[PDB]
């Protein structure tokens, strides 16, 4: 949620995803699912973001509703934050597991260090069940197994909870042994030293060299309990491994390319024109299957004839179209357009508002057979008003 | 006096005590929480944030200002020996109760990812050098030196289970690494964090030894600054115009 | 006569402390399935409803009371006896509870309750349910408090009468200078104030061996 | 008097008073015009510069300085309410007069590229806050609040024209940005800037209103520095050694 109040360009040219899936959409409590799915770097990587090369996988969710149990970008189990390479792919994926019972919108989500989150499509999930009953756990090098949802809280309040009461004592103590009023007046008056003198400070070097006491004897205590201890583990991991496969923008010999002609969107706000310079570099007849925006697909019914498993709202079945196989090699301009409500729902006509008023997202090309060839769509298209 | 008997006059110093305390405490703990919030941060929010270096290093010197600012009220004034211990334990329930009843209560954030940094210690410590010395001068220096070394260890018996290690697919990570890594907020990706991640310039093995040294001796300075600050706050000063 | 009350204390505790409880059990209830999605119906009725309602009525509190307490302000305030002036300077430092009070649940409760909800949204907009509390209710309640509280003085007391109390000033005027995003002058000037209470309670005695 | 007559009182008191408007103006002047020139820039002088986000922030921040520093001599010593008009209107003639005179005149730049931001509506705000509440600081409050929120929609009738769009070869483009491309500077690449250039964090449509509630909020703490600095520069101190 919310995503639909971050800037339109920005949204179009820093992430492009695809083929987000959800795995499970209902699960009890301590039930896994695989949140996965791709990501295409936009190689116009806008000057509002940092670069990002410092950047860090997440599962957008309110709150530890299910529990993160490891998750994966590059090729790489990442704990910590990873590199994104400018117009590259990567795969990603997270395992989620229930935790608290209800119904839940988990979208893939990428931070980028001098960025801000970028949010990736999310779908309902119903965790049912009992927050009761959640357990993690999680094996220690030790060989145990701890329960990460309780493990060491007793031993929190075990040394905050006295020492908060050791605090209030010592307040209550000098407070009621000669009090407020009695010793503004002291003061203000003649000296203090009626207030405090020896006995007084020998009370405070006795609590003192206590206090002392108590702090050695629980350090060298819990270095008995506990004596390895590792410091936190932090740090940019090595560089990621970029989706080869097979594919996929600008690899291998079998391409294809779009320029982007001048396009015109209408404020308000449900269409979106463009001229699109394609170059066929495969060996194959392709059709315009698909663009995708910001989280965001508009199909050809053409193409798609029926009909993908996808989150409401967000599957827009209008990216028409004109159906003609372009041909090996060849080189043609065709006109796009993208009509769907849900360019107006999802904010993207708000465009108009942008300081940069540009497209950016993939449109991707489907043979006679399965495969499909994608390409970087972006650039200038001007608002028509009303 | 302006009383009818002993006993009203009895009656109403002891209730009017027990008023100021409570003003007072409630008073200084918003105050210090909304400062400290704002700068200490984020390494009190969070067990991941809790490293050898940064921590123990924020935390003292930004902890410090209410701590000198309470002694300088309530040691010029009253000479009551509590002004350090007051101001750090408001800060404590402060926090506590909201890490209890919010981060965890609201949010469901288990507690071992966001319980506070232990203060308390410390603060006993910055106390009794100033009733020992009637002298903020030997307590600016020495007290609030056994303030910052005091830190870490007051807090490792809390902290230490934490650091605990285990190997996560292949890699080592600490339990505070992996309870920030389970428990998923949205706004904290590991690199917003500021915690020690090495230098070519560091020898030992005494990464805490100097982060503890260093925050004594930079709470030095805090504390000379906001005790002059207790002091002005505490103006009695009338103006006429505004 | 006796120069201890404390009912108007009570009553105002009683008051804004139940009246916070049914705040937090609001948004326990409302904060999930209502204040996730700004964009979504919901958050008009259950969340924006409160911010356009509250802004006025706290604006209103806080002018209407001001000019009660001065309305009613003793004209005649240099002529009070020594006891009658030992009652209104209680009724002061019950003032100033109810603000202690004000304060913690303004600048402690609701302002790291917002640093947890900063870890479960986005945020589709500046008015988030926390805001809402924090910076459009919590916040004003105290402040409006505190101007009462200094009002009092100044309509009561012969001293926080011709004068204003600097402290006094940094205590009712210091709320309006926070800001968040996006060291130290902060308010704690509540420490002069009630040297000043004390300087005026000592001097309401001079048989004072009994202490 | 030291007068032969009431005419010769009379007449002098009327031609001193003259003078000394005229010598206060011009002095005030200076000082804001260099300041104001030196800090706020750059955002006044290009019409490409004045963006949703940078100028009105920066520039009720910066240009409330002098206004309250001129309220500060005006009211305090004579109960004069046009302390802020007074500077501001200063600022805008020495500005005018240098764009048409030189940046024009001289350059030959038009003076839709160079016209200054509009300050007098907010200045206005500011001294009858003051004349209605002889009181600093609900004016360093309420009043420099106004200041800012007034500060963009009183400049918008004079820079919305520019505002229109335009499509330049396939790209878009607003008469402000086409009116910094034709008239060439030989210094001002685009991206010495500092204008809004987009962020992930933020969420509407609400661009200027923050900026404008920024800019109110800021000011206040700067109204209040400057108001005591007018004090300070307002001091009838001799000093008997240099
Ligand atoms: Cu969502
Ligand atoms: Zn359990
Ligand atoms: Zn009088």
């Amino acid at each position: 949620h919310g995503e639909k109040s971050q800037q339109a360009f920005l949204r179009m040219r820093t992430l492009n995803w695809y083929d987000v899936q959800w795995s499970k959409t209902t699960v009890n409590v301590n039930e896994e699912m695989i949140l996965s799915g791709k990501v295409h770097v936009f190689s116009a990587w806008p000057q509002a973001v940092a670069n990002p090369r410092v950047s860090f996988l997440n599962a957008g969710e309110p709150g530890p509703v299910l529990v993160r149990t490891a998750q994966f970008i590059g090729e790489q189990f990442a704990p910590r934050s990873v590199s994104l390479e400018i117009g590259k792919d990567y795969a990603f994926s997270i395992n989620l597991r229930g935790r608290r019972a209800g119904r839940w919108h988990v979208h893939a989500q990428i931070n980028v260090e001098g960025g801000g989150p970028i949010i990736g499509p999310g779908q309902w999930i119903e965790i049912k069940g009992d927050m009761k009953d959640f357990t993690d756990p999680v094996t220690l090098l030790d060989g145990s197994t701890v329960d990460l949802e309780n493990y060491g809280i007793s031993r929190i309040y075990a040394w905050h909870l006295p020492w908060l009461a050791v605090g209030a004592a010592w307040i209550l103590f000098w407070f009621i042994r000669k009090g407020i009023i009695a010793s503004y007046v002291r003061v203000a008056e003649g000296r203090p030293d009626d207030v405090i003198g020896d006995d007084d400070r020998r009370i405070g070097a006795i609590v003192l060299a206590l206090t002392i006491l108590a702090t050695i004897v629980g350090y060298a205590v819990t270095n008995s309990t506990f004596p390895r201890t590792i410091p936190l583990q932090a740090g940019l991991q090595k560089p990621l491994t970029p989706i080869e496969t097979e594919g996929t923008v600008g690899v291998g010999k079998e391409q294809v390319t779009t320029e982007l002609n001048g396009g015109v969107y209408k404020v308000p706000g449900r269409e979106l024109t463009i001229n699109v310079k394609v170059k066929n570099g495969t060996s194959q007849p392709v059709r315009l299957g698909e663009y995708t925006a910001a989280g965001l697909r508009f199909l050809n019914p053409t193409v798609f004839t029926q009909k993908p498993d996808f989150p409401d709202y967000l599957l827009a079945d209008r990216g028409l179209s004109n159906d003609d196989v372009i041909a090996p090699g060849e080189s043609k301009e065709i006109v796009v357009k993208i009509q769907d409500a849900r360019w107006d729902i999802e904010r993207l006509s708000d465009l108009a508002y942008d300081t940069d008023s540009q497209v950016g997202g993939l449109l991707f090309f489907f043979t006679p057979d399965g495969k499909r060839f994608a390409a970087e769509i972006g650039g200038p298209v001007i608002p028509k008003f009303v | 006096g302006p009383f009818n008997s002993v006993a009203e006059a009895a009656g109403c110093v002891a209730t009017t005590d027990w008023m100021l305390l409570v003003l007072l405490f409630f008073a200084v703990l918003g105050g210090y929480h909304v400062h400290f919030m704002l700068t200490a941060g984020d390494w009190d929010f969070w067990v991941d944030w809790k490293d050898r270096r940064m921590w123990p290093t924020v935390l003292p010197i930004l902890g410090v200002t209410f701590c000198a600012a309470s002694q300088a009220f309530w040691w010029v004034n009253f000479r009551l020996p509590f002004g350090a211990v007051f101001a750090v334990l408001g800060l404590m329930i402060g926090e506590w109760i909201n890490r209890y009843v919010n981060f965890w209560g609201w949010t469901y954030f288990p507690i071992s990812l966001v319980f506070p940094s232990a203060m308390i210690v410390p603060a006993i410590w910055l106390d009794v050098i100033l009733l020992l010395s009637g002298s903020y001068v030997i307590t600016a220096v020495v007290g609030s030196l056994g303030w910052g070394l005091l830190f870490y260890p007051n807090n490792w018996p809390a902290i230490a289970a934490f650091h605990q290690a285990t190997e996560q697919h292949g890699q080592l990570m600490t339990l505070a690494d992996l309870i920030g890594l389970h428990f998923v907020r949205t706004s904290m990706p590991e690199y917003i964090r500021m915690v020690e991640r090495g230098t070519l310039r560091t020898f030992g093995k005494d990464v805490v030894p100097v982060a503890a040294f260093f925050s004594g001796f930079v709470s030095m300075m805090v504390y000379f600054l906001w005790w002059f600050m207790g002091r002005w706050y505490s103006t009695t000063k009338r103006i006429e115009q505004i | 006569e006796s120069v201890v009350d404390l009912r108007g204390m009570w009553i105002g505790l009683a008051v804004l402390n139940v009246f916070y409880l049914i705040v937090r059990i609001y948004e326990q209830v409302f904060g999930w399935r209502a204040g996730l999605d700004s964009f979504a119906p919901e958050f008009q009725t259950y969340w924006m409803s409160i911010l356009w309602t509250e802004i006025p009525l706290e604006l209103v509190s806080g002018l209407g009371l001001a000019g009660y307490l001065w309305k009613t302000r003793d004209r005649n305030v240099d002529a009070v006896a020594p006891r009658e002036e030992m009652r209104r300077l209680v009724v002061l430092v019950q003032w100033l509870v109810v603000y202690g009070i004000a304060i913690y649940w303004g600048a402690s409760f609701f302002t790291e309750q917002d640093g947890a909800w900063h870890m479960t949204v986005i945020r589709d907009t500046d008015f988030t349910p926390s805001h809402i509390i924090e910076f459009y209710m919590s916040y004003p309640i105290y402040s409006v408090i505190a101007v009462g509280a200094f009002f009092y003085a100044k309509t009561r007391i012969p001293y926080f009468a011709h004068g204003y109390s600097l402290a006094f000033l940094i205590v009712a005027i210091g709320p309006f200078m926070i800001i968040p995003n996006v060291f130290g002058w902060m308010a704690l000037g509540v420490f002069g104030v009630v040297l000043q209470i004390l300087g005026r309670i000592h001097a309401l005695i001079g048989k004072e061996g009994v202490a």
